[PDB]
């Protein structure tokens, strides 16, 4: 890890001396607050059939999604003081902070 | 497996269809989805954890990437004029074009047969999502091929290793300014904007800079800016013929409308004079994400939203009261008491039918449901999330543009002058631009000005 340096490197590496690694791509996340898994330690609420969260059955993701978020498409407020590239920075910002592999 | 089946086995977690449903009648059937990669696979003594595979720092790894041989492999290494590689099969009215992608299962093909047009190679692996997404993508590589000719005329003894990172550097830059003074007080708004991000003093080598688990989370509240439509505009900023207002169910990876429907000039037209989708608690998010999210690539339309929240229970995610808990707020345990939170008890009846109690709100369904702050487009966890996260990211960065010996005080003062209509206007045939901030500029005239009037980068502070 080199004493002096002008620019970043690709991963990330070496930004924070102390712990090298911090920041860097392709390593775990940090936690704010312990997981809550259903086996305590994998397993995603909702899982098994019948295994309730916190003392109440778990909400299919899709008919939250029906429920809550659903509206017709007319109806659409659209922004008095943002414009479309305010909802695409945004996008563009994410690409720069985070990606969650998948297999 | 995940793609196709319906079985309930690792490392699928599909989500299943609830009866009467407005899109899925079959019950057998469901909505595909991968668990995200563990930190440590088939573990028994680690609480699962997920990767993120990017720099958390806004480096703009996006555009030149975060690991070695992709980096490599987006330059053009074969010359020293440090700039990266382009499209060698097309242009955009003369102007540059990001490289297609050699991928196996390429997905823009499906999107139109017959135009065998293929995804875009970037910084990042997202690239050719959304054309308004290639479009920036297409103008951060024509700036930084433009940051290094104006280098390599300056300083014409550096090789392609300096004109590389230089520009590099400045684009890097350019990023956390947009980011910062733009882009953030108008997501957190006045107050939160003072709590969450206080003025830089300097690099605190004690701030942990990476992604929290919850922030890849509660950062999809951009999910409800979303509008239904690709808004494209001609030379003078009207609806460009044909197809000007344009599904965003059929623009998903259509690559090929980057290429063969007029390259990136409409597009940028579009997302700087139409305005953003606003946030209402009966108006959360449109079903152009919520129904055909992926309908001409997949075997099934997806629903963004219904991801989000499954991400959240696949990530172990603690519910909303925690979340709430942990940023300083109160945590309401009944619906009365929620219907207070949000200021609306239509939404926490709703809510708490659901959910049963409002400790298993699902962090981004509990975040986007928030009121708005003042002169912001978050509610106070979202606030709470977003700020904390971004003000790690910019305190936990040694490279950061304000850091002292990262620029020099003529540097720092000539990067201070960037915009992004400035950016649109040296890289595109744009003339006409949004009069600063971009952000909130939206109608066209009363919001626009001519490219005369916005001075450019002074690059005099590099000369050597
Ligand atoms: C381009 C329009 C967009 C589309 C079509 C879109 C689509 C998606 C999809 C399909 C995912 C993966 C969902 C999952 O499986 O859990 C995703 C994740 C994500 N999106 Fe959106 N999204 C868009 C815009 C945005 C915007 C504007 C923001 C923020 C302002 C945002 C932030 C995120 C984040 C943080 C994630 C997770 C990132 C990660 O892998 O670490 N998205 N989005
Ligand atoms: N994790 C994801 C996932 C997606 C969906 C997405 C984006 N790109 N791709 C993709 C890219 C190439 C490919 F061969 C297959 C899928 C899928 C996101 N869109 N915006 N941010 C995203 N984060
Ligand atoms: C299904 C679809 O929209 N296909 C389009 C077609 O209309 C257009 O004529 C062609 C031009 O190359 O590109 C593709
Ligand atoms: C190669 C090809 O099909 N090009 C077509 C063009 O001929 C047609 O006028 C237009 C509208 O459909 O779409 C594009
Ligand atoms: C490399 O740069 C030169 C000069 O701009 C150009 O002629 C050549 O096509 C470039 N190659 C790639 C892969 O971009
Ligand atoms: O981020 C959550 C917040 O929780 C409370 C205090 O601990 C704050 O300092 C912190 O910002
Ligand atoms: O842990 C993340 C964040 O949580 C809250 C406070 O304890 C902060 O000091 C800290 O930065
Ligand atoms: O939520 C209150 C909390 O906000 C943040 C910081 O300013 C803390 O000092 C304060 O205790
Ligand atoms: C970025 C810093 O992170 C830690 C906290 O102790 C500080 O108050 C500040 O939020
Ligand atoms: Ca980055
Ligand atoms: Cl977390
Ligand atoms: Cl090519």
């Amino acid at each position: 890890c080199p004493e002096q340096d002008k620019y970043r490197t690709i991963t990330g590496m070496c930004n924070n001396r102390r712990s090298p690694t911090l920041g860097a791509s392709n390593r775990a996340f940090v936690r704010w607050l312990p997981a809550e898994y259903e086996d305590g330690f994998s397993l995603p609420y909702g899982w098994t059939p019948g295994v309730k969260r916190n003392g109440f059955p778990v909400a299919l993701a899709r008919a939250v999604s029906n429920e809550i978020v659903r509206f017709p498409t007319d109806q659409l407020t659209p922004d008095q003081e943002r414009s479309l590239m305010f909802m695409q920075w945004g996008q563009l910002l994410d690409h720069d902070l985070d990606f969650t592999p998948e297999p | 497996n995940c793609e196709t089946s319906c079985v309930q086995q690792p490392p699928c977690f599909p989500l299943k269809i609830p009866p009467n449903d407005p899109r899925i009648k079959n019950q057998a059937d469901c909505i595909p989805f991968f668990r995200s990669c563990p930190a440590c696979p088939g573990s028994n003594i680690t609480i699962r954890n997920q990767i993120n595979a990017l720099t958390s720092f806004v480096d703009a790894s996006m555009v030149y990437g975060s690991e070695e041989p992709l980096a490599r492999n987006l330059r053009n290494m074969s010359n020293q004029l440090g700039l990266l590689a382009v499209n060698q099969r097309f242009q955009d009215n003369g102007r540059a074009l990001l490289p297609f992608d050699n991928l196996h299962d390429d997905p823009c093909l499906l999107t139109n047969r017959s135009a065998r047009i293929p995804c875009f190679l970037a910084g990042d692996t997202r690239s050719s999502e959304m054309p308004e997404l290639t479009s920036m993508h297409t103008l951060l590589l024509r700036e930084h091929n433009r940051l290094a000719t104006e280098l390599k005329s300056l300083n014409p003894r550096w090789d392609g290793e300096r004109l590389y990172q230089e520009a590099r550097k400045i684009v890097g830059a350019m990023v956390q300014i947009i980011t910062y003074r733009d882009y953030l007080p108008l997501v957190l708004g006045p107050t939160a904007m003072r709590k969450y991000l206080p003025t830089y003093r300097s690099y605190n080598d004690s701030v942990d800079p990476r992604i929290a688990n919850v922030f890849t989370n509660a950062f999809r509240y951009g999910h409800t800016l979303i509008q239904p439509f690709m808004f494209r505009l001609d030379n003078r900023y009207q609806p460009m013929e044909p197809n000007p207002r344009v599904p965003l169910s059929r623009v998903f990876f259509a690559s090929w409308r980057v290429v063969l429907e007029g390259g990136i000039d409409p597009i940028l037209r579009g997302l700087m004079a139409t305005p953003a989708k606003l946030n209402r608690q009966n108006q959360i998010a449109v079903d152009e994400i919520r129904e055909r999210l992926f309908e001409q690539v997949m075997r099934i339309g997806l629903d963004l939203p219904a991801l989000n929240m499954q991400r959240s229970r696949d990530h172990g995610l603690p519910g909303y009261n925690a979340w709430r808990r942990f940023c300083g707020l109160p945590q309401p345990e009944t619906v009365g008491q929620l219907g207070t939170v949000l200021r609306n008890l239509k939404l926490a009846r709703k809510l708490m039918e659901q959910y049963g109690t409002p400790n298993n709100i699902d962090i981004w369904m509990g975040g986007v449901s928030e009121p708005l702050k003042r002169k912001g487009r978050v509610g106070p966890l979202l606030a709470c999330i977003i700020g904390t996260q971004f003000r790690k990211l910019r305190d936990g960065d040694r490279f950061w543009w304000e850091n002292e010996g990262v620029f020099s005080m003529q540097q720092r003062q000539a990067l201070a002058q960037i915009s992004l209509p400035r950016i649109i206007c040296d890289n595109t045939g744009i003339t006409t631009v949004s009069k600063n901030n971009i952000f909130m500029s939206n109608s066209y005239p009363r919001d626009f000005v001519n490219c005369s009037t916005l001075p450019a980068l002074n690059l005099a502070s590099w000369r050597e």
